[PDB]
DNA sequence: TTATATTAATATTATATTTA
């Protein structure tokens, strides 16, 4: 579990009370925040088939999440938990891989700091 | 089809208005942020040329692939209800559909169109490719807060009788946007885009702002259309070595512009005549 | 989080507007439409439009300030800001567009941090 | 519908008053920053026209999208209670509602309306498109501080020995705003904006300042309405080359303007006679 | 209400006094910078009208929206405690309160009143709009530095020798200010501004300067009130073309004005009789 | 942050008004309505309106100045300002509108910086 | 910053009053109420009122000037000013109202610039 | 889906140029 734990701990994101979002958010429903409108068109080679490999193995989430999650952020004009959480996972693992050098890893909570 | 390749510099300005609002940015005009210079999407001018052709032509072979109730797959499926319903063998059915959509729709014949969508009508590149229009100088988007003495649905109606929804009207107090464009001959061969369709496009570029007026545009004009018509189907000269002939600068002592009379548009047709024409269609 | 010596005309005008509204909101705290609510839209974009009128309007707020020394406190930092403002720019640059909001909220923080203005004044 | 494309310079001055209150982001006369030239939003003059039509017509087929009690979605959902109750098949239901409130609202026929709000009723392009009226010379806004002998709120600051609420009456000592406007026949096809609607619009531009008077705006007048009636639906000549005909300058030696007698409105109808009619309606 | 649109050139004069002190410029009479011509605010004359009506009426239906102890929200809340305490359904509760004002307050019936303030009592435009009354020729504000032989406070000099707080009594040595007023029936019918109310306004203009006498303004006189009565709700002539009929100029060879006899008020009713009626109430 | 040789008529008038109020506020420091509180609104916009009266009013403040040499100090910089003022403009330009407030607070800083006027006078 | 040939009657009268007070303040430098302190208010506004009396009063200051050649120095520039004054205007125009204060301080600078009057006299 | 009530607020500076 140390790779799925790290997947669901890099993916941890804030939830209020009675948040309709699961504590650990399912990958298909998580990747469904990257998809056009429903999770089947998320690219079965750099995405659903590679996020899972980047999740099952604690590898670095592909840039195609920033790219896709950002695409949906400004395309759905909102950041669903699942795009915030998935971006938190990407950026946390980009930091941890030294792929995002200066930045420091995100936390669950709002960082009333972070200067970024 | 056309047998010359054209590279045109289309200087068009906005005097008091939103040339092309950025939906990403409220509706405030598109701007090259790190230089503040305004932007007007290529699709914006292609749209106003579409509006111009839809305005003037009013005839088949120059339709526009069109306005709001313009479900594009409806037009595309009209293509597949043609001489090529079955007789064109799905492989080249889409190619015959391209040839149709190019024949009927001047939008498609002139600009391209992604029509691979319904009863797939192929994928037209479009000989005419306007670029983005980056204003010569930073547009100083004014963002004129306005008022309305009326509201919308009686959910934003005031708890008193005083309904009002001030809202915002972004205007460029002046911006001389400069749109580089390319009439590529190789794709004119694909779409059948002819010198008649091209003269239609030049008229459209010159007159596309006299007709597409909004409370948003305020006043936009076509300050110049310098068309570099190459001798070859190929390019006689590199396109940007031409576009640098149309050097548009703010004049000598203007802190920032407020009219076309604040820009000097120096056209350098000195040596391009190597084999090649420059026709000042708009300016 | 306030670069008191930024010299970025947008940022110094934002700071100036922040102190202007601080004075207005200390002149009469019960205020329907502070200059943020009525002037900020152009103060952030067309500083010449308002900032002239904002300072027709300023000495009267300094008068209406109940604590007559608080008026000196705030006028002093208006001057501290305006040393960095050689001119109210006709139209704030887009960089400066954003830096005006930066200045408004930076200087507003500096004013609503407890001792900052009263301290920083006493080192002048 | 109209069949000739009018492009009009509508010069209007403000003798001493606030022409267009001002940006609402500020309230000192709406200025162009760089030039200091006053601005009057196109919507301000459109509202003067709307008020003029509202007082004058007081008629069906000339309603307005009215003042305070003006929940617009009320007037839009009212359009969905006609021949197009629902039988107009939402696609063209919004178009039928759009035609209904074009016909009904002189506002919408003349100037557009974003009616896509309530029971969505289409958007109207508004044949008549005034632009931001920008004063010929920098308006030297006077910003007259006035007083009131009466405080408004029973606030803490409604003090003992006097209730005063100084307040400020911004005023343009004089400014000859210039409103280029465009009447597009193509978009008057989409509203039924008629030659009579357009004569009402001219009557409005001429007479609408004599009726929309206010303490704030002082005295404000239609100093000129030089319309260019193109011979055809298209543009007989580029709009700005026509608006350059109505060249307004300060007189010979007036450093600052105090009245319309401080403004040479030079007008040359020399070559527009080609196919344009320079109808000098307002002056 | 009233059925004729009026436009009145109200010439008044200040003999030796401060016609309208500028709070922005001490108590100096408001000057027009560019020409030195004095300005009397919209609201100076409007307030003289109010004070006259306060004097002469002392009844309901002519309340004044009033002087020092004039918390306006108090009067506005008094409107919401009427026949419309709860029966008027907040949307039109403000309209009913606005009508209660435009019944009670001759102020609000005649001049508008911004009553959106308290329990919102609407927003009255008010028919009679007086423009900034600009003096005919440059007021030579005389800046009379007066002495007072008693200090006000225990100031920094209430010292040995004497108590003195000199200060200045700014006086226009004479100025024939020229207010322009517009009475629009379209806003009378909204505010119930009656014809009797208009006669109150005329008597008010011609007599308000016999009663708002002050040390500040010395002697002030309604020196002429030339009212153009259009036949219609709409105007027979443009308001300014009417106001140019009352041209006021220095007399034959007066370098400067020290009396009304230095001013020639030439009315021009030769052609206004189209259907209008120039009627000289004050001169 | 004071361009003593700016020549921008708005800026020189702002400086002039700053020194005028400095004198008024040194004439009698206990002052209900300084010329900022009563004149600034038009001094910033209509300099001909007040600035005539501001200098009816100026020699009397120079008299009321307790330190008779301080009167020379401030009158000297009034003259230094007014070299740059060939005329009180009828209406301050909008650029100049804002630059008047700039001048008021620039010159007010220059006056309330400790030794500046007394120094800068001694280099004349 | 002095247009010695301005011809603006307000400006030439301001210059004239500046030299008049220069003479008064060189006649007896220890002076409670210079003509700025007693006459300027109307000299700036009603030049006929004082400027008649200011020149009853002028030859006596020229006498009281300790350096008898300094009297010629200052009288010469009074004449230089008064060439530009065809008449003391009844009431100074408002433009001229302000230009009088301009002239007072321009010519006062010209007099308190070290060698200016003694030089400029020697080119006559 | 949630949440949804006011921080900060008391004086800078302040003493004479020019005068054959």
């Amino acid at each position: 579990s140390e790779s799925i734990a790290a997947w669901y701990d890099d993916l941890q994101m804030v939830r209020g009370e009675n948040s309709p979002y699961p504590e650990y958010m399912p990958l298909p429903r998580l990747l469904g925040n990257l998809v056009l409108d429903g999770k089947m068109e998320n690219l079965p080679s750099d995405l659903i088939a590679q996020i899972t490999d980047a999740a099952l193995n604690n590898r670095v989430l592909p840039v195609s999440l920033l790219q896709a999650a950002l695409r949906r952020n400004k395309a759905e004009q909102k950041i669903t938990y699942g795009r915030a959480s998935l971006l938190k996972a990407y950026i946390n693992r980009a930091i941890r891989a030294g792929r995002l050098k200066n930045m420091k890893e995100l936390t669950m909570g709002l960082d009333r700091n972070r200067q970024d | 089809t056309i047998e010359k390749r054209y590279d045109f510099v289309f200087l068009f300005d906005v005097q008091d208005g939103n040339p092309n609002g950025d939906p990403d940015a409220g509706n405030l005009p598109r701007i090259d942020p790190q230089t503040g210079e305004g932007l007007v999407t290529d699709v914006c001018l292609k749209r106003k040329v579409r509006n111009f052709i839809q305005m003037t032509q009013n005839d088949e072979h120059h339709d526009i692939f069109i306005r709001e109730k313009g479900i594009l797959n409806n037009l595309i499926d009209e293509a597949h209800e043609q001489e090529n319903v079955k007789g064109k063998e799905k492989g080249e059915k889409t190619e015959a559909a391209r040839q149709y959509m190019c024949s009927r729709y001047y939008d498609i014949r002139t600009f391209g169109a992604v029509m691979t969508t319904g009863k797939n009508a192929g994928q037209v590149r479009g000989p005419v490719q306007l670029t983005f229009s980056r204003s010569i100088d930073p547009i100083m988007t004014l963002e004129h807060s306005i008022t309305r003495m009326a509201v919308t649905n009686e959910k934003d109606a005031s708890e008193t009788g005083d309904n009002r929804t001030m809202g915002r009207k972004f205007t460029v107090p002046y911006g001389l946007y400069r749109c580089h464009g390319f009439i590529s001959t190789h794709f004119a061969k694909q779409t059948g885009f002819s010198e008649n369709d091209l003269e239609l496009f030049w008229q459209a570029l010159v007159n596309m702002f006299d007709h597409d007026h909004s409370a948003a545009r305020g006043q936009m004009n076509a300050r110049g259309l310098y068309v570099f018509e190459h001798s070859n189907n190929l390019g006689d000269a590199p396109a940007d070595s031409l576009f640098k002939r149309i050097q548009v600068v703010k004049k000598d002592g203007v802190e920032v512009v407020r009219s076309f009379d604040d820009y000097l548009v120096s056209v350098d047709d000195k040596n391009l005549e190597e084999t090649k024409l420059l026709r000042k269609l708009g300016g | 989080g306030l670069d008191r010596n930024r010299q970025d005309i947008g940022y110094v005008l934002g700071r100036l507007f922040a102190v202007l509204e601080k004075i207005q909101a200390e002149a009469n705290p019960g205020l329907n439409a502070t200059i943020a609510d009525r002037y900020f839209g152009s103060a952030s974009s067309t500083p010449i439009a308002v900032f002239g009128t904002l300072m027709r309007l300023l000495p009267h707020h300094l008068n209406k300030l109940e604590f007559e020394g608080r008026a000196v406190q705030l006028q002093w930092e208006i001057r501290q800001i305006l040393e960095h403002c050689q001119r109210f720019p006709n139209h704030l640059n887009l960089e400066q567009q954003g830096l005006f909001a930066i200045g408004y909220y930076h200087e507003t923080q500096f004013l609503f941090t407890k001792d900052a203005l009263k301290n920083l004044f006493n080192e002048a």
